[PDB]
């Protein structure tokens, strides 16, 4: 399909005064990978990330509509933005297309800017800004991942542990993909520090 | 002055001069009147012939709006020519949209607001016209209408447009109205005519009569004036 | 709440019109922590005619001049402009009420040290 | 869907089912299929659903603005009008049939005919609907010129219930009005 | 999708399941499907997702923008006008069916909104995949003016009949009662279906994955 | 129109604007009000007169809510308030529909006067007559600006507009302190809008709006009846 | 003083005033006219005098009392071309609400709508704005009647009582006087004094056959044009 055109996994997982985001490494026309090293993680500012899948012309179009919308937006105030109006930011610019929308589906992960708290959420290709507490999952090989996190989650996680499964949820859910794969990388955020980790994945 | 040369302006006491020129404007020029009888509207204008100057026939202000309407124009007669097709295409409008004839007090609000329009904006200028509608219909009699260069659109009974307009209507409310056959009242609008305008400025003038009511069906038509020629023989009967 | 405000304002009431002062000033040092329940301006005037009802009774300077010091004091340690600006205002009323020579023209040139500031 | 519109001496006589399908699922037991435009002229919609009851609100709000302006009870030719310049400039996107009818002033009781084309005529008797043609042989042997107003009440009633009988798209319960000079006279009956 | 709502003799009680699928995977175990007008009505919707969120949020500003111009009070016959003039105009492209209930001045009233733009005002209506279950439940076991508690044990036995009947609804029951006073909102007001407990340890020790490059960026 | 579009506000040959000058002359002449800001709250009073008393005082308001925490009085001319008071409201949807958020009060006067200076370069048209008290309690501190017929926002922690504003800048210069309740930034409101009334100060007399953080409250008058006893 | 145009076009002065909106107030005072409103419990009375100068002119085309929805009337001032204008305006925008919003106005909403258009009149400098008065009366649900005024500038305001027209100060003073002092107001207890302040002010005590009442009633929320018979009969039952 369109979607399966490039391939693509964005995986973000909430812990416990943490949260992670995953993607994985691969660029590619449909059998024939071209480069290793696609970034599909794109941060907008501290402490809250994006991710982005499907189409890798939307991933890249979006990203720097994105970036343009949010840089004035922190320059016409003081202040940087709270991670549910960026949710309504990208849900807007993505309803503006409805008739031919953008072939991409953004998973948000943060935390808040005045305190700790973990935020999570995926949009549709249209803008329905869905919320959850666990985990979300967005790309081509969605029901492998839903295969992990049902089975690997567990409410209050270190971010050693946290680190742990998001590491073999990945993992196992990729490699059985055909189109995606080629390495994994890892964005594990909190208070403190951000610790940004490239696991070892099988490179075919 | 100072402030009579837009209409967006207002005097320093509230009025607008634009529109008071345009008022005298239409005073000088010659006399036009308009009675109706109990079933139908007769129309009369004096119309000056200075030598020759033209046919017999000539830049007639009877004009013909629709096919129950009529017109008196008098004043500046190239803006009387631009209203007559206005009143046509707003007639029109009205039977497509709907299909029944235009009322008669539809069809005097519809201009008279773009009357009114001329007179906000330094762009355009007030029209220098004023004219009569005449109607009949079965269904709702005859009626008479009466617009100004301001747009104050009204009914009467008898009115009267030009130069001899308070020295006209003193005698046609002598007259009956309720009374009369319209048959009756065409040789009355003519006395009036011959009775007002000595020839001392204009010795030639022609007299052109237009009627609509009962007798013609609601259908407006200009009298038989070279048939019958009741009027200008009953006319000058009075020379004394 | 205010079933007790109206049913200690009737035995407030009652204190004044009877004629007595030992159980209506008892009254009037009861319901000093009372002062903050309700708003600091409109306290003031709840005073002010507390006040009035404790002195249009009797001529009976052995107190009167005494719950004034309480106020005064009480309002030294509470901190409210208004509220001290209205006790000193009957106090130099009272005063000339008893004719006095220095202590009231004392008292009167130092509220106009504050007052007109 | 099954509506009829007989006219007599003084006024008409309006009916019409109740049921709304959306293709074989009843979305609606019960529905109003006439509108009042004004205080003595309905119609009676069929056809889409969307549409009748987007153009019936636009009719009701030229009408309406025009009779005040004329300061006067319109004419039921007038509101036919108003339907066929819409139907025909939007024949292409409107699938909508309707039936106005309604006493006048000047004219008495009028009934008119606005088809799916955008046509206008005036009738006697009309009838339309998806289950209007099973009743065809029956208004035809039936109808006598000259009718009063209770037996074109029983005659618009035995009618529409031959109709919700046979056909599955028509059915629910039968809404009557009668329109005179004195008033509207609704009722809902069955049978 | 199983969205309901039904007019009882003060107030006016709606109802919905909370599942979002896309395609045949459940996407969210718990949505949020009862939506904000006003103070006095609320909406419910169905279909299309992300075309109710727009649309139901568009006009919530406008009435709120409407009745601060007022100063009196929303009507639903408002919000009903404003919702069909809308979307007939897209030409039914805007998947949108709606469910529209509030109390006036006049009293409750209780809309059912298609995407074309058809409306209709009925006692109780029923919109959704499950609608057809919803409303079996709704005929069989229904009388006017009903009472409160009559009223939510009814929407709450016709909800859980479109879960159990049908596969695009499987979760948590909510509810929203509108009197003429009182707006109760009761997100979870049933849960009948729990989730089955893990019976095996499936956490390995922490370093049991291999890492090629680390990086550690500290923040403020 | 036709076309013309031509700027009827240039500079004098000293460097001034003239006609915003002007305007500043009718803000001047108009109905006295007061804001005070107090460290929980802010306070909205302006003045409101009735020349008979053949007038009705439950129709035309003066304190107007914005969006359900940011009220708004003026100082100026009555009509040209309205305006502005429309294009406020349907300005804070703009920002609800996108941002799902309640809409800061900085923010709205940054979008305000670039409405009304915008409005004043442009041709045809001549300048508001109309000055601002906007208030709001966003995120836990609650706030106060100034708007005027040039476009330029301040942020005041008490001022006054209208008659005599400067005697009332004086009074609250004196009056106002580091901070105080909101009940005693009500007291100080109906002290400063007493010091150029006329004798009858009613609950009709004068409209009180104030910013709790629970949100924005219009005053009734009997609340106004009821903290006037003992005002000032 | 005048600075730069400040005469002529919607600009300001140095004083901080505008004049031709101040010269529009005294537009109204060339119609010549003076109309009355009284708010009571459970009516509202509109009475309006009318000039008939000449015996050829109908009883019929001149009254003031126009029609805006059935449950709205009104009454204009001012000049006559500028009346009609500003009632299509708001016969259009009546309608307007009914097919948005699918009730039917409030008369208070409709006032907001018209002096927001005046605003725009008086705010682009090219046109002219509109000097003409409006009051307004009708009946709102819990709420009862109402009586407003939009004014060329562009405000308004509720009344109890409240006249325009030419002679306001003279009648304001009594309806003061007539109001302060506390007494019923019924039904023809309101519309007997609406008769006799438009009496006394004038000074005329006329002919039943000038003057027309507007009344609307809670009980009949339809605007309602009084029959001369029964204008004349509330005249002989206030006479002793």
């Amino acid at each position: 399909s369109i979607m399966s055109y490039n391939g693509g996994a964005v995986m973000a997982m909430k812990g416990k005064n943490c949260v992670a985001i995953a993607a994985d490494r691969r660029f590619g026309i449909q059998a024939q990978m071209v480069t290793t090293d696609f970034q599909k993680i794109f941060p907008m500012g501290d402490r809250l990330y994006i991710g982005l899948a499907g189409l890798a012309t939307d991933v890249q179009t979006v990203a720097q509509r994105l970036k343009f919308r949010l840089n004035l937006y922190e320059l016409k105030e003081g202040r940087q933005i709270k991670p549910y109006t960026l949710m309504s930011m990208v849900a807007n610019l993505l309803y503006e297309k409805r008739f031919g929308p953008y072939y991409t589906e953004p998973v948000i992960a943060g935390l808040d800017p005045k305190t700790f708290k973990p935020f999570i959420c995926s949009l549709d290709l249209i803008g329905c800004p869905m919320v959850t507490d666990d985990f979300v999952v967005s790309g081509t090989c969605a029901e492998q991942m839903y295969g992990m996190c049902e089975s690997l989650w567990e409410p209050n996680m270190d971010p050693d542990h946290l680190f742990e499964t998001i590491s073999q949820a990945m993992l196992n859910a990729v490699d059985r993909d055909a189109v995606s794969g080629m390495g994994v990388i890892v964005h594990i955020i909190e208070k403190d520090k951000i610790t940004t980790r490239t696991l070892k994945a099988r490179m075919d | 002055t100072g402030y009579d040369l837009s209409a967006s302006t207002f005097s320093p006491d509230g009025r607008v001069f634009q529109v008071e020129y345009a008022m005298k404007a239409v005073e000088n020029s010659s006399t036009a009147i308009g009675i109706r009888c109990k079933d139908g509207v007769v129309f009369g204008v004096e119309k000056l012939v200075l030598s020759k100057l033209y046919e017999e026939g000539s830049n007639k202000r009877l004009f013909n709006v629709d096919r129950h309407v009529g017109m008196a124009v008098a004043g500046l007669l190239a803006d009387a020519r631009s209203l007559a097709d206005i009143a046509r295409e707003e007639a029109s409008n009205f039977r497509s949209n709907f299909g029944y004839n235009i009322p008669l007090k539809h069809l005097a609000d519809r201009v008279a607001m773009y009357v009114h329009a001329y007179t906000l904006y330094s762009a355009v200028r007030p029209f220098g016209c004023s004219f009569m509608l005449g109607s009949y219909s079965v269904n709702d009699g005859a009626q008479l209408y009466m617009i100004d260069p301001s747009g104050v659109s009204y009914g009467y009974w008898g009115c009267a447009i030009g130069k001899a307009r308070q020295a006209a209507k003193t005698e046609i409310e002598k007259l009956q109205m309720k009374e009369m056959t319209c048959r009756d009242i065409v040789k009355e609008v003519a006395k009036i005519i011959y009775i007002v305008h000595d020839e001392v400025k204009d010795k030639a003038f022609e007299l052109e009569l237009s009627w609509v009511g009962e007798l013609t069906n609601g259908r407006h038509e200009i009298v038989p004036k070279d048939i019958r020629e009741e009027a200008e023989k009953y006319a000058k009967e009075s020379l004394k | 709440v205010q079933v007790k405000e109206q049913s200690i304002l009737e035995l407030g009431s009652l204190l004044a019109k009877t004629g007595q002062a030992a159980e209506l000033g008892g009254l009037l040092k009861y319901v000093r922590p009372f002062l903050n329940s309700i708003s600091k301006a409109k306290a003031a005037r709840l005073v002010r005619s507390l006040l009035d009802l404790f002195l249009d009774m009797e001529a009976a300077t052995g107190q009167e001049v005494e719950l004034c010091l309480e106020c005064i004091e009480w309002a030294k340690s509470e901190k409210r402009t208004f509220l001290r600006q209205a006790l000193e205002a009957r106090l130099v009323s009272l005063y000339f009420d008893t004719k006095r020579y220095q202590e009231a023209l004392h008292l009167g040139s130092q509220l106009l040290r504050e007052l007109k500031k | 869907t099954t509506i009829m519109a007989v006219q007599f001496d003084g006024g008409v006589v309006l009916g019409a089912d109740s049921r709304t399908t959306t293709g074989s699922y009843i979305a609606n037991r019960v529905t109003d299929k006439l509108t009042p435009i004004h205080d003595r002229i309905f119609c009676c919609r069929s056809g889409s659903a969307a549409d009748t009851q987007a153009v019936a609100d636009a009719v009701t709000y030229q009408l309406g603005f025009h009779s005040i302006e004329l300061n006067e009870p319109p004419l039921v030719h007038t509101a036919a009008s108003l339907f066929k310049e819409m139907c025909y400039r939007y024949r292409e996107d409107l699938m909508a049939g309707i039936i106005i009818a309604g006493w006048d002033p000047q004219e008495g009781g009028q009934v008119y005919s606005v088809p799916m084309g955008g046509m206008m005529v005036r009738q006697s008797f009309a009838i339309g609907g998806s289950g209007s043609s099973y009743i065809y042989g029956y208004v035809d042997a039936t109808y006598r010129e000259g009718m009063t107003k209770e037996e074109c009440l029983q005659f618009t009633a035995n009618a529409l219930a031959l109709a919700m009988e046979r056909d599955g798209s028509s059915g629910g319960v039968i809404r009557l009005a009668a329109i005179a000079e004195s008033g509207v006279e609704r009722q809902v009956l069955l049978g | 999708t199983t969205i309901a709502g039904v007019v009882y003799k003060d107030g006016i009680v709606l109802g919905a399941d909370t599942r979002a699928t896309e395609g045949m995977v459940v996407a969210d175990k718990n949505c949020s499907k009862i939506h904000f007008i006003s103070p006095n009505i609320y909406c419910c919707g169905a279909g299309t997702a992300a075309d109710t969120d727009m649309t139901t949020q568009l006009i919530s500003s406008n009435l709120e923008l409407h009745s601060l111009s007022t100063g009196r009070l929303p009507r639903v016959v408002t919000a009903n006008r404003m919702l069909k003039q809308m979307l007939f105009r897209y030409q039914g492209y805007i998947g949108a069916a709606l469910v529209l209930g509030g109390v006036d001045v006049t009293g409750p009233h209780l809309y059912s909104i298609y995407p074309h733009g058809s409306t209709d005002k009925l006692p109780y209506v029923t919109m959704g995949s499950g609608s057809l279950a919803a409303m079996a439940v709704f005929e069989d076991k229904f009388r006017p003016d009903m009472e409160e508690e009559e009223a939510k044990n009814l929407v709450s036995e016709a909800i859980a009949a479109g879960i159990f009947n049908d596969l695009g609804s499987g979760s948590n029951i909510d509810l929203c009662v509108i009197s003429k006073n009182k707006l109760d909102f009761l997100r979870p007001y049933t849960v009948p279906n729990k989730k089955g407990t893990r019976l095996g340890r499936y956490r390995c020790e922490k370093g049991t994955t291999a890492v090629l490059t680390e990086k550690i960026t500290p923040l403020e | 129109e036709r076309g013309y579009s031509f700027s009827l506000t240039t500079f004098s040959p000293s460097g001034k604007l003239v006609q915003i000058e002007y305007a500043l002359a009718a803000v001047a002449g108009g109905a006295p009000s007061v804001g005070i800001k107090a460290a929980n709250g802010v306070v909205l009073a302006t003045e409101k007169k009735q020349k008979s008393i053949l007038y009705d005082e439950r129709s035309v308001h003066k304190v107007e809510p914005i969006t359900k925490h940011i009220g708004l009085v003026y100082s100026g001319m009555g009509p040209d308030y309205r305006v502005l008071v429309h294009r406020a409201r349907k300005l804070a949807q703009q920002y609800y529909l996108v941002y799902q958020e309640p809409i800061p009060t900085a923010q709205l006067v940054q979008r305000v006067a670039s409405v009304m200076q915008e409005y004043t370069q442009s041709g045809g048209v001549r300048p508001f007559g109309v000055s601002l008290l906007i208030c709001g309690w966003n995120e836990g501190r609650p706030y106060l600006f100034q708007s005027d017929p040039s476009g330029a926002y301040f942020a005041w922690k008490a001022t006054a507009m209208g008659k005599n504003y400067v005697n009332g800048k004086t009074f609250l210069e004196k009056r106002y302190n580091e901070d105080l309740e909101l009940e005693d930034a009500i007291h100080t409101a109906i002290l400063t809008l007493k010091e150029s009334f006329e004798g009858q100060m009613t609950e009709d007399n004068i409209e009180v709006g104030i910013c709790n953080e629970a949100g924005f409250r219009r005053l009734t008058p009997t609340e106004v009846k009821d903290y006037l006893a003992a005002i000032a | 003083s005048s600075a730069g145009f400040d005469r002529h076009i919607t600009i300001f002065s140095p004083e901080g005033r505008l004049y031709q909106v101040e010269y529009a107030f005294k537009a109204i005072n060339q119609g010549g006219l003076t109309s009355v409103a009284v708010r009571g419990k459970d009516c509202a009375v509109i009475v309006t005098q009318k000039k008939v100068p000449d015996k050829l002119l109908d009883s019929s085309t001149v009254t003031h009392l126009f029609k805006i929805t059935e449950n709205i009337g009104c009454v204009m001032t001012g000049m006559t071309a500028d009346s009609r204008s500003q009632v299509q305006r708001a016969r259009y925008e009546a309608a307007n609400w009914k097919y948005k919003y699918g009730y039917e106005i409030p008369v208070d909403m409709l006032c907001k709508r018209i002096a927001d258009i005046s605003q725009v009149y008086t705010q682009n400098a090219e046109m002219r704005p509109l000097g003409c008065c409006m009051i307004l009366i009708g009946i709102d649900e819990e709420q009862g009647p109402q009586v407003y005024k939009c004014d060329p500038a562009g405000y308004y305001c509720g009344f109890k009582a409240t006249a325009a027209g030419v002679k306001q100060t003279e009648s304001t003073s009594f309806l003061e006087k007539k109001v302060k002092k506390k007494f019923d107001w019924t039904f023809e207890q309101t519309v007997e004094t609406a008769i006799t302040c438009l009496s006394t002010v004038l000074s005329i005590d006329f002919k039943p056959s000038e003057i027309e009442v507007g009344v609307v009633t809670v009980e009949n929320p339809k605007f309602r044009i009084l029959t001369e018979a029964e204008i004349d009969a509330h005249l002989v039952a206030l006479a002793e």
